[PDB]
């Protein structure tokens, strides 16, 4: 479909729609233009250690993707894997390079243990994003702090 | 403009029966974040029921909490000794909460009878220049009762202060201490002082005396 | 415009950014003198409103299925051109084509007199 | 294990400013929200306003303008000042935690952990000490009780206990009575076997934090 | 407006680049025929005029405090964003709200008659 | 604060204000925004080897943050570091793939030697950038040719 890209008016947020023209909408500059990562435990999700993996699992055939979000929500809970198969072999990618943790984590979840990887990457099975510094995932990737949220975009007052 | 007017504001009932206690809002609720505390004598409120009806942490399934937008209601199925205290409901909403009136909660049971004593005035007290004598009745139920203060059979009355605590959390039994204050001159004057207690506990007044030297 | 369908909120927002200002206390911009990576943000709470709030929640929800599909289209490994992609879209809605000052596709007023 | 303690004069004299602490312990304040509560006594409570660990504050419609509340991230506190101090703002006062959630439980903003609540009684009177004198009968010998006398001190409250705490069972310490002299009188007691009444020595542990004082009086077996 | 306060300024500028003309002699714009990494860059020289070039000095040192901390915001390894960017600021100032044909915000100007 | 932009119009550079909008400042194309990277030696800063050694220095907790120039000054100096700790093990890391040397330098410094790494990365202590084949780095790269200078945005003339 379409992005959805919201503006805030004197504390009213509203909808762009991509075939109304508005022209009371100002954009001014690009720093009117914000990106937000809006963590799960707002939505109040279960946040406990078993109720949270429930909601990732492996797949293999879809590569990772990644977006950058400008700002986050300082987050009571974030979970750490370091999930390993059986044999031993790592069963987690080891972050690339720019991608570091959540920034902002009270309660840091420590997630091990050995179970079998029945694909490449763990995705979330709800379609929300794993929120990591400035970057949101789609990947679960190992030893770093994430947080499971979602990205909106605004159009910030002036 | 924000207020919960809660009722009842004050209920008896026995152990096992099923508590109904309300709290309406006066304006619609914009944010359901209702909640309900528990207040024991003496203590900050604990934490019953929070977010409508997500029970707290360690409190008993007996406590359940429900609510319509405009009505909430948390209901005490069960009831047990412990469940004396005051309940208030709380409504967090554009950043202010509200609480209110509260409901003072009384577990009922079977008569027990006062255990009366009485106290002389110490030593030291009377050296002061003051005395003041002491009948405690303790653990009994219901909370009524007479304490009547009789000198050489002489009623008192100006001079007896009472004070009652509040409900014991395990027999559910109150208890009561009256207290006959005096100067060290009039306290002289007579020998015998006695304190006749009735309750409905008991099928007779009980008197305990004790006389001026002893 | 928006309302909000999830089971609970949190009217409350307590953000972190770095897309802030910088007082630029002598020296402090320089990396080598510069704050480390944990300390290169800025806080702030917006309780003011409760309702903008929920809102915001429910769009971020809202905007996953579209930006999904989108990151399925693209191929590269990161995507930062999506804020800048809708700021030409922007532009690109009221002058991209030919502007009539009194039309309904055009920002333009005339003085007043 | 987070426990929270406010601090206060027990007196606050009128047309004052009167300042109270909060000590969060156990737990970090930044993140949370703070209130402050107050409860006259006798009577409902009232929510006077609560703080952000940054900084942001709100307060109750009808206090705002004698109120103003401060958090220190540095001494891990957060403070409640009242100016204009009359009678009625005569209460115990509270601060309680009002979070979203902690850790995995969610408490969607109720107030889980509170703490032990300071009396402050505002009156252009001073403070006043008071005196112990024992509770016993003439001997007898069963089950026997014996207790405490404290009469004739300002304010409200005074603590005993029995023992230095060892003694819990069947210690009933009877609220203040406002004498007419206008100072304070409550009494505590306790059920004692009479078997082993002569066995351990009982003492009384009262404390008056407003007058500083914590003095122990013995009471008489009469075995 | 700038004015240099540097300790020195060399007022003539020997510069390279590759963002220029390439007349495509036949076959040379093919990789496999095409000049090795050193010979892709063109020179040139600006000792015309003394006073811009110690201003271009002075600027490209009085940007480095913004650009500094615009790079400690993003957290990409390498931003070419920044000349993009820049560009869709120009048209958003101009362009960004509604036009008043006369007025200071607008740059339009009606005809000649 | 805010990014400058320069703006040359009849030999003559004047820095764009945020807040005052100039209709005559014209945008035709892109080609028209230029980024430049001009040497510090132009500033007659110190180039001898003892001299520039003292303005960089090792740090950790910063990550390294590349930017592109897309034209830059012939310098006179340049320099290569191959820095290594005491037990032998390398002290900078090997540039990435797309970082080459400066494209044009006369004199190339080649510097080696043994100290200690403080750091996990050598930046420069006076803010400047290293600037690279049309890439400006806040980090030196083991073994490359860079040369010290600072970076300026400009709009041309037509
Ligand atoms: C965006 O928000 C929607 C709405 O909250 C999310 O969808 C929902 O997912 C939950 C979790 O599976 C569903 O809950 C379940 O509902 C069934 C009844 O259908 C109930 O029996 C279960 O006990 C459980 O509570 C919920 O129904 C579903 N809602 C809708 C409208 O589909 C969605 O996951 C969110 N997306 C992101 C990316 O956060
Ligand atoms: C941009 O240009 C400014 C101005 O030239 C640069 O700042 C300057 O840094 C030099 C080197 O440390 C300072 O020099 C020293 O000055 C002291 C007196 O304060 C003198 O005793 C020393 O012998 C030495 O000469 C200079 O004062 C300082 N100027 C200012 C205004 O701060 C700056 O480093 C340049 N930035 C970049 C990224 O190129």
């Amino acid at each position: 479909r379409s992005i959805p890209l919201g503006v805030i008016h004197n504390s009213t947020l509203q909808v762009s729609d991509v075939d109304k023209l508005v022209c009371r909408d100002k954009l001014s500059s690009t720093n009117q233009l914000r990106s937000v990562g809006l963590n799960l435990e707002g939505n109040g999700v279960a946040t406990d250690v078993p109720s949270a993996t429930k909601r990732w699992g492996f797949r293999s055939g879809v590569p990772p993707k990644v977006v950058n979000y400008e700002a986050g929500e300082w987050a009571e809970n974030c979970y750490n894997l370091e999930i390993k198969k059986p044999d031993g072999s790592e069963c987690l990618p080891a972050a690339p390079d720019g991608i570091r943790g959540f920034p902002r984590c009270r309660y840091v979840h420590k997630v091990s243990g050995t179970g079998p990887c029945a694909g490449d990457f763990a995705f979330h099975k709800e379609g929300a994003f794993f929120l990591y510094d400035r970057l949101a995932s789609t990947v679960i990737y190992r030893g770093t702090t994430f947080a499971e949220g979602v990205v909106a975009f605004l159009i910030l007052p002036q | 403009e924000i207020v919960l007017t809660q009722s009842p504001g004050t209920l008896s009932l026995s152990p096992g029966e099923r508590a109904t206690l309300s709290c309406r809002a006066s304006q619609s609720v914009s944010s359901s974040y209702f909640a309900w505390y528990q207040q024991k004598p003496g203590q900050a409120p604990r934490l019953l029921i929070s977010g409508t009806s997500t029970r707290a942490p360690g409190i008993p399934d007996r406590f359940s909490g429900s609510g319509s937008g405009t009505d909430f209601t948390l209901t005490i199925s069960r009831l047990e000794p412990e469940d004396f205290a005051v309940y208030f409901c709380q409504q967090y909403g554009n950043s202010l909460y509200t609480f209110g009136q509260g409901t003072k909660l009384e577990i009922k049971r079977t008569a027990a009878a006062p255990s009366v004593f009485i106290f002389p005035p110490s030593d030291e007290q009377l050296k002061s220049g003051t005395a003041s004598v002491v009948c405690l009745l303790n653990n009994f139920y219901p909370r009524e009762a007479k304490v009547q203060w009789k000198v050489d059979n002489a009623l008192q009355s100006g001079n007896s202060q009472e004070s009652v605590t509040e409900q014991d959390s395990k027999d559910s039994t109150y208890s009561l201490s009256s207290t006959l204050t005096l100067s060290k001159a009039d306290y002289e004057k007579h020998k015998v002082y006695a304190c006749e207690v009735t309750h409905q506990g008991l099928s007779s007044p009980v008197t305990k005396s004790f006389n001026r030297g002893e | 415009a928006i309302v909000n369908a999830q089971p609970k909120c949190n009217p409350n927002l307590h953000y972190w950014t770095t897309q802030d200002e910088g007082a630029a206390i002598g020296l402090a911009w320089i990396p080598y003198f510069g704050p480390a990576a944990e300390g290169i943000y800025t806080e702030g709470l917006m309780h003011n409103q409760d309702g903008l709030i929920c809102g915001l929640r429910q769009l971020a929800n809202e905007t996953t299925q579209a930006l999904q599909l989108f990151l399925r289209a693209t191929t590269e490994l990161r995507t930062f051109s999506i804020l800048n992609r809708k700021a030409i879209d922007f532009l690109l809605q009221r002058w991209g084509g030919t502007c009539h000052i009194l039309g309904p596709d055009c920002c333009i007023e005339p003085h007043d007199w | 294990q987070v426990q929270l303690q406010e601090s206060g004069p027990g007196l606050g004299k009128p047309s004052e400013t009167l300042s109270l602490s909060c000590t969060v312990s156990g737990a970090s304040i930044r993140g949370y929200f703070w209130n402050w509560i107050r409860q006259p006594p006798g009577k409902g409570l009232e929510w006077i306003g609560y703080i952000h660990s940054t900084g942001s504050t709100n307060y109750n419609p009808s206090l705002k303008s004698r109120v103003t509340i401060s958090v220190d991230t540095s001494k891990n506190q957060v403070s409640l000042n009242v100016n204009s101090v009359t009678a009625a703002d005569t209460a115990v006062y509270f601060c309680a935690r009002g979070a979203w959630n902690v850790a995995t439980v969610y408490y969607y903003y109720g107030m889980d952990v509170w703490g032990q609540g300071t009396l402050v009684t505002v009156s252009s009177a001073s403070f006043k000490g008071p005196s112990v004198f024992p509770l016993a009968p003439s001997s007898k010998s069963g089950t026997a009780a014996l207790g405490c006398l404290v009469k004739d001190y300002f304010p409200e409250p005074v603590t005993v206990s029995w023992n230095s705490g060892a003694l819990t069972s069947g210690v009933h310490t009877f609220p203040a009575v406002l004498q007419s002299s206008g100072l304070y009188s409550l009494s505590s007691v306790v059920t004692v076997p009479s078997s082993s009444l002569g066995t351990q020595t009982y003492i009384c542990n009262v404390n008056h934090k407003p007058s500083n004082t914590k003095v122990d009086k013995k009471v008489e077996p009469k075995s």
